[PDB]
RNA sequence: CGCUGAAAGCAUCUAAGCGGGAAGCCCGCCCCAAGAUGAGGCCUCCCACGGCAGCCGGUAAGGACCCGGGAAGACCA
RNA sequence: CGAUGUCGGCUCGUCGCAUCCUGGGGCUGAAGAAGGUCCCAAGGGUUGGGCUGUUCGCCCAUUAAAGCGGCACGCGAGCUG
């Protein structure tokens, strides 16, 4: 079970065996091994990784220390790859070979506040004959005096997207080390520029 | 001539050892203890009873066919959210739940019911924190 | 009309020991260990082992006579040992033994392979005859049945498994 | 199996058990299964 | 308009 | 559907015991989640300031305000 | 009765199981394939049209299947009319 934190470049396709390859391109490593959870001291097993070098001058105090304890530079985000125990203090993206299956965490693009065809795919009402006001309403939400109430988790409208998705068993194209490129087969969540972690799939 | 109302007093710690007794009957106990029923000064309105420690709570008897038989639910407010746990599976995951829900279901509802709660500790196996405190062994 | 009361003969050299619940029993072949009720009484006499139950109430009758075999087949099992015989029937079935596994040709796409468990011996003399060896006589009976339910006894035809001396029961078929 | 609330032997060859609190029976003839029920 | 005819 | 097995010399999946067995049940997958007031855990930072569990002033590590913005967003966040 | 809006549709679900399909079984007048009947099972699924305001139903072309019922004949301070 290993991970990496990593950067969403952009989509683009290549050519494999005669076949056009949609790909994400994704800038994982390098990350430096900031702080070990162990069972003895946290009561799990976890690597939290540390990605991209920021400004020294713009780290407080109280994260100068935790990084000082390491032995390592400012870096901009720590994220916790759980039961992940790697030999050394870097992991780059040398821990995925090509054709190897990876499950891939982002933020989703935040739609804001969404109404119900939009974040639910409702029907939604009918455009003519006679439909007073209701095009892109829900419709009934609910029975009448029995239960005289409304379920928990109706689907209605409201905030929408910029939350945390994971797509699954997505295959690894290519990795460039040179250039700690990783190279996914198919969508990834979130924007270009967002931050996405790149684990070893679960998937059998 | 008014009745008698003690000024706040000092909580005994209390310490029950659950092994081989019966689920139930065990339970009823505690919530006389913790309810302070068995002193003479007891007053309806305060927290003035014993605190109990319970170890092996994992270790609690029961009759009949129980393990199996014996259903505690939980409803999650959700279409469908009715969760069926049998006793079995209970001592099997969250063991000291087993007691805690008998106890519960036998002290007062309300504000100093649920305080009284606050004054149990339950604990699977043999072991307990509370050395602190030191806590008379009981045979109940 | 009792299991229970009749004594349990004991050949030399086989060893019956008496314990709370349990009885041991070590003969030539291994030991096995019963499980008894407290409630029985595990008695031991000369070259004989005897059961007896403390009152007449239903329960008491029950694992009186229950006790008693348990006691027995234990006792005839680390001496003589038990086994059950398999007859494979049908014109492209047989078996074989791969080293200690038992391997079956059946009638399926695939083989079928069966590892002896823990105390059981599997034997096939002729490509059409398995042998399930052990001195458990239950756990002879449940690899044995487990064995039979790979391909059981036909309705229609003779071709399965059988138990030996297991009948030959067929119905028509137009 | 047959599953009915009268279960009754139907030949002479028809054994009428209980086994985990229901009345069964059982037979030669699989015809004359029965489960009540 | 008026009331719902319930007739 | 069994194995072994009495009560009931036989028989019996059961009364003691042990197997096998569903798109269903529990866990496993994904998401939320310690207001889980039972308010958890780990890493790091500040620190015993000055005047009659309190008190009011100046700080500390830190935070907010303001501003330039944002595939974040109704405002807020 | 100083008003509890009344059919059907659309939308949105949710529940029961006496189960339509899918999974597990027994019996069969079960050769196989395909069925029949009963048992367990409510996780999921259960199509698009012609006619009629229709519910229902019949028809067309499919389908693993085109289930039956409850929720004020679920849902008009949600729409239609
Ligand atoms: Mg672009
Ligand atoms: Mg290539
Ligand atoms: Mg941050
Ligand atoms: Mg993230
Ligand atoms: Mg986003
Ligand atoms: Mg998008
Ligand atoms: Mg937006
Ligand atoms: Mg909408
Ligand atoms: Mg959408
Ligand atoms: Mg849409
Ligand atoms: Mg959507
Ligand atoms: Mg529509
Ligand atoms: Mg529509
Ligand atoms: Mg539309
Ligand atoms: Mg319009
Ligand atoms: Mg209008
Ligand atoms: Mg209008
Ligand atoms: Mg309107
Ligand atoms: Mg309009
Ligand atoms: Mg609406
Ligand atoms: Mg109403
Ligand atoms: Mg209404
Ligand atoms: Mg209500
Ligand atoms: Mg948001
Ligand atoms: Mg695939
Ligand atoms: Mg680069
Ligand atoms: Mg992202
Ligand atoms: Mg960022
Ligand atoms: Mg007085
Ligand atoms: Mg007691
Ligand atoms: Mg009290
Ligand atoms: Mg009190
Ligand atoms: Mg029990
Ligand atoms: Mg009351
Ligand atoms: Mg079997
Ligand atoms: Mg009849
Ligand atoms: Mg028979
Ligand atoms: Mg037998
Ligand atoms: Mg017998
Ligand atoms: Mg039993
Ligand atoms: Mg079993
Ligand atoms: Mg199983
Ligand atoms: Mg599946
Ligand atoms: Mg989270
Ligand atoms: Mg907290
Ligand atoms: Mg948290
Ligand atoms: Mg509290
Ligand atoms: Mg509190
Ligand atoms: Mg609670
Ligand atoms: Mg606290
Ligand atoms: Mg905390
Ligand atoms: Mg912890
Ligand atoms: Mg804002
Ligand atoms: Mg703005
Ligand atoms: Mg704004
Ligand atoms: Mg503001
Ligand atoms: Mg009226
Ligand atoms: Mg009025
Ligand atoms: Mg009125
Ligand atoms: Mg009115
Ligand atoms: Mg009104
Ligand atoms: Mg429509
Ligand atoms: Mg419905
Ligand atoms: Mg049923
Ligand atoms: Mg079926
Ligand atoms: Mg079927
Ligand atoms: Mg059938
Ligand atoms: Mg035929
Ligand atoms: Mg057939
Ligand atoms: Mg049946
Ligand atoms: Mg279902
Ligand atoms: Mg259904
Ligand atoms: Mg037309
Ligand atoms: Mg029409
Ligand atoms: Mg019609
Ligand atoms: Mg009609
Ligand atoms: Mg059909
Ligand atoms: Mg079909
Ligand atoms: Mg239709
Ligand atoms: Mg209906
Ligand atoms: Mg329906
Ligand atoms: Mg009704
Ligand atoms: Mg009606
Ligand atoms: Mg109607
Ligand atoms: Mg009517
Ligand atoms: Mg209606
Ligand atoms: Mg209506
Ligand atoms: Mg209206
Ligand atoms: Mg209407
Ligand atoms: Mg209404
Ligand atoms: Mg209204
Ligand atoms: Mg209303
Ligand atoms: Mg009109
Ligand atoms: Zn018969």
């Amino acid at each position: 079970m290993k991970g990496i934190l990593g950067v969403k470049v952009g989509m683009t396709r290549i050519f494999r065996d005669d076949r056009a390859v949609p790909v994400t391109v994704i800038l994982a490593g390098p990350c430096p091994v900031v702080q070990r959870r162990t069972p003895e001291k946290d009561g799990y097993t976890a690597v939290q990784l540390g990605f991209l070098p920021q400004n020294p001058k713009r780290v407080n105090r109280p994260l100068k220390g935790h990084f000082a304890k390491a032995g390592v530079e400012p870096v901009r985000i720590l994220r916790e790859i759980r039961d992940f125990n790697p030999e050394g203090d870097t992991v780059t993206v040398e821990i995925f070979k090509p054709g190897e299956r990876v499950d891939v965490t982002g933020t989703s693009k935040g739609r804001g506040f969404a109404g119900v065809m939009k974040r639910w795919n409702f029907a939604g009402g009918p455009d003519s004959h006679g439909a007073h006001k209701i095009h892109r309403h829900p419709g009934s939400i609910g029975n009448r005096k029995t239960p005289g109430r409304v379920y928990k988790g109706k689907k209605m409208a409201g905030h929408y997207g910029a939350e945390r998705v994971t797509v699954m068993n997505l295959e690894v194209v290519d990795v460039i080390p040179e250039e700690n490129l990783l190279l996914v087969k198919g969508a990834v969540p979130g924007p270009n520029g967002g931050l996405v972690i790149v684990r070893e799939t679960k998937k059998a | 001539m008014k009745t008698y109302v003690p000024k706040q007093v000092e909580p005994r710690w209390v310490l029950i050892d659950a092994e081989g007794k019966t689920l139930g009957r065990l339970a009823t106990k505690i919530a006389t203890l913790l309810r302070g029923k068995h002193r003479p000064d007891w007053t309806p309105n305060v927290a003035m009873g014993d605190f109990v420690v319970v170890v092996n709570a994992d270790k609690i008897r029961v009759t009949g066919k129980k393990l199996e038989q014996k259903i505690y639910t939980r409803y999650s407010g959700y279409p469908g959210g009715l969760k069926k746990i049998p006793l079995e599976k209970m001592l099997a995951t969250h063991p000291e739940r087993v007691l805690e829900h008998a106890v519960k279901g036998m002290l007062p509802k309300g504000p100093l019911g649920r305080r009284l709660f606050k004054r149990l500790k339950v604990y699977a196996g043999p072991d307990h924190p509370h050395q602190a405190q030191r806590p008379e062994k009981l045979e109940v | 009309s009792r299991i229970g009361r009749l004594p349990i003969p004991v050949p030399k050299g086989v060893s019956v020991e008496v314990a709370p619940g349990r009885v041991k029993v070590k003969g030539p072949k291994g030991e096995l260990e019963v499980p008894v009720s407290p409630e029985m009484r595990v008695v031991v006499e000369e070259g004989v082992v005897r059961v007896e139950r403390p009152s007449d109430e239903r329960r008491h009758k029950s694992l009186h006579g229950l006790t008693r075999t348990l006691i027995a087949n234990a006792v005839k099992g680390v001496s003589e040992g038990y086994s059950k015989e398999l007859l494979i029937k049908g014109i492209g079935y047989r078996a074989r033994l791969v080293g200690r596994a038992l391997e079956l040709t059946v009638g399926f796409s695939h083989p079928v392979v069966v590892e002896p468990p823990e105390g059981i011996t599997f034997e096939v003399p002729e490509p059409t005859r398995v042998r399930v060896s052990g001195i458990d006589k239950q756990k002879v009976g449940q690899v044995a049945a487990n064995i039979r339910a790979i391909r059981k006894p036909s309705a229609y035809h003779e071709k399965g498994i059988y138990y030996a001396g297991e009948p030959v029961r067929l119905k028509p078929g137009k | 199996m047959k599953v009915r609330a009268s279960v009754k032997r139907i030949c002479d060859k028809c054994k009428v058990i209980r086994r985990h609190g229901r009345v069964y029976v059982i037979c030669e003839n699989p015809k004359h299964k029965q489960r009540q029920g | 308009m008026t009331h719902s005819m319930r007739c």
